[PDB]
């Protein structure tokens, strides 16, 4: 049930701004970050929301008029599209898959341009859509800088202390229009993915569910994202999907979500909702040190294979046809 | 076999460097 | 068409006499060890019957009476079954698959036991079926080694020079009833099969043909045996079996079988024909050093992959699992 | 993994031990 908002001040989204989808879920729990059983949960690599981190608070106040204002003249990748489905893809894989065609497209600019295009869309009723997803680095300005320092390092740090995780790699900031959507994908990180504006309804499966989601293979572009249209599934390529059960969570400003690495997830920014604005935290995983194997372990296993074989063959065309000719008649 | 990569849904200062610098 | 023997003897064998299967054949050639065509065949992999190179000439003498008489006392595995198929068994793989049931039983036993066997068998009108095979070593006597130290060494030395093979690692002695079968399968050495006594039919198919032959999993005991009865083969579940085309040929006393590694053969001796003895060469191959793969080498890919994902999972029970998981919805 | 086992249907002196040796 949507939480109600401090001051009486209603309830802060409704079932309507939900997509709809052919599975059930199960809630994410939302804990504090004192309550012993958040602790529990990331050290198991489950999934919390943490309510009070305080993680990113100084950020809580960013909108586009003051990002525009101070975080300064760099690059920022804008991906555009005319559906509301972002699926990532790797363009360094796409010359090996001449027959793939990207449903969105990759542009640079300036954060004013990008506003700039936002503004013009909006005003021209148009149903283009944009995606703002940038690492943050160097060339922002002197305020956010000082936002950035802000954030809860104390905190994130006994975290990355606490799990045995690696070096944090990046912070992406992700800026959205209302209804756009991250279909399902895994990342090999660890992920503290901190809400700044708007409210994202975020769904996650385990990593035991790869048998259900039929991730491409590791040599396309779409390397680590699900096949499957979760508008429009396909059973009979997909099977499996028919007993996919997810955990959800809608964030909204200063939550965090965990989100563990290898475990799917697909964010959705809520219809009629306003822009969203994210910034994660990702981390290296903890080094790979017993039986019975992991979930995870084993994905990263198939990997492994797939990597492999592409290498050896010299062509990562031929995958498919050899592990075919491993298998029939022999192990299926 | 059972090793892993880094790899997540955005391209390869940054992260820990970011904020040192900093 | 069947041969005729030196002086009028007549057809050393008939049609009648070979088993009848599903699958058509080419004959392999038969040539001179002088002729240039010989030799490009072996440089290439390619089988070739080669008809004069007097590599066992001492050993055409050999017969039950004589080897019992100079054979030594040491021990000779004998296999025993109730069928004429003698599917070759790694017991030491046998623990892996609890449920896999032997249809032939390895027995030691000294040569005249090996003979008196084969006499209470005939006499007593049995259906047993006994198949010995083995090394031959240092407890072989005097006029064997005399024998073994008469093979064409000059011939063959060249031979394992020329190709650039690794060392001999054994000569397998074969003593077969008639219409004894070996069921198809390839073998990781290259080899030279010198027939002694009797006819034995070989039918051998290329490494491209890994798709029809069917291969049981590395880790099961019939690792490098093709999972298809020959005899009564089931098209629903191998169902390239019916696309197989093999290469045949019927060797003799004197004939001499290259039998190039990793391409699959079965071996026949024929019904009504007597008892066969072969003695073979197992040489290791050249070393692996350009695209595009040859077969064989995708073989060796596929091998590698099942042995590696067999210790990395800890059971290769779950070697199937895994690779179906990989496939499905992804590569198939 | 292009690289190759000896297996063929046989256990594992002999072969050029034995033709040395004799
Ligand atoms: O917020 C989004 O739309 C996408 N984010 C992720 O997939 C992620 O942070 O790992
Ligand atoms: O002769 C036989 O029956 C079996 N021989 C082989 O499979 C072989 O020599 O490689
Ligand atoms: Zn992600
Ligand atoms: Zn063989």
């Amino acid at each position: 049930e949507p939480r109600e908002e401090a001051g009486a001040l209603g309830p802060a989204w409704d079932e309507s701004q939900l997509r709809s989808y052919s599975f059930p879920t199960r809630p994410i729990p939302r804990l504090s970050q004192s309550d012993p059983r958040a602790e529990e949960l990331i050290e198991n690599e489950e999934p919390v929301v943490l309510t009070d981190t305080n993680l990113v608070y100084p950020a809580l106040k960013w909108d586009l008029e003051y990002l525009q204002e101070n975080i300064g003249n760099g690059d920022f990748s804008v991906y555009s599209a005319s559906t509301h489905k972002f699926l990532y893809y790797d363009e360094k894989k796409m010359a090996n898959f001449q027959n793939f065609k990207p449903r969105s497209n990759r542009e640079e600019m300036k954060f004013h341009e990008f506003v700039e295009k936002l503004q013009d869309i909006q005003q021209r009723g148009g149903e283009e859509r944009l995606y703002l997803q940038q690492t943050l680095n160097d060339t922002v300005g002197r305020k956010i800088v000082m936002d950035f320092l802000g954030f809860n390092w104390n905190w994130i740090n006994k975290q990355q202390g606490k799990r045995g995780w690696g070096q944090l790699t990046s912070n992406l900031l992700l800026i959205g229009m209302e209804g756009n959507v991250t279909p399902a994908h895994y990342d090999e990180q660890q992920n503290f993915f901190a809400q700044i504006k708007g409210y994202k309804r975020c769904i996650l499966f385990p990593p035991d569910q790869f048998e259900c989601l039929y991730p491409y293979p590791v040599h396309h572009p779409c390397d680590r994202q699900s096949q499957v249209d979760f508008d429009n599934p396909d059973y009979e390529r997909f099977p499996n999907f028919q007993n996919v059960v997810g955990y959800e969570t809608v964030v909204g400003p200063g939550d965090v979500l965990y989100i563990p690495m290898y475990w799917w997830h697909h964010i959705e920014s809520l219809l009629n909702g306003g822009i969203t604005i994210t910034v994660n935290f990702w981390y290296k995983g903890a080094p790979t040190p017993e039986y019975p194997l992991k979930a995870h372990q084993k994905v990263a296993i198939m990997r492994n294979i797939e990597k492999m074989l592409g290498e050896a063959l010299g062509n990562p065309q031929e995958v498919g046809p050899l592990l075919n000719t491993m298998i029939k008649g022999r192990y299926n | 076999l059972t090793s892993y990569d880094c790899e997540v849904n955005a391209p390869i200062l940054q992260g820990e460097e970011l904020l040192r610098a900093l």
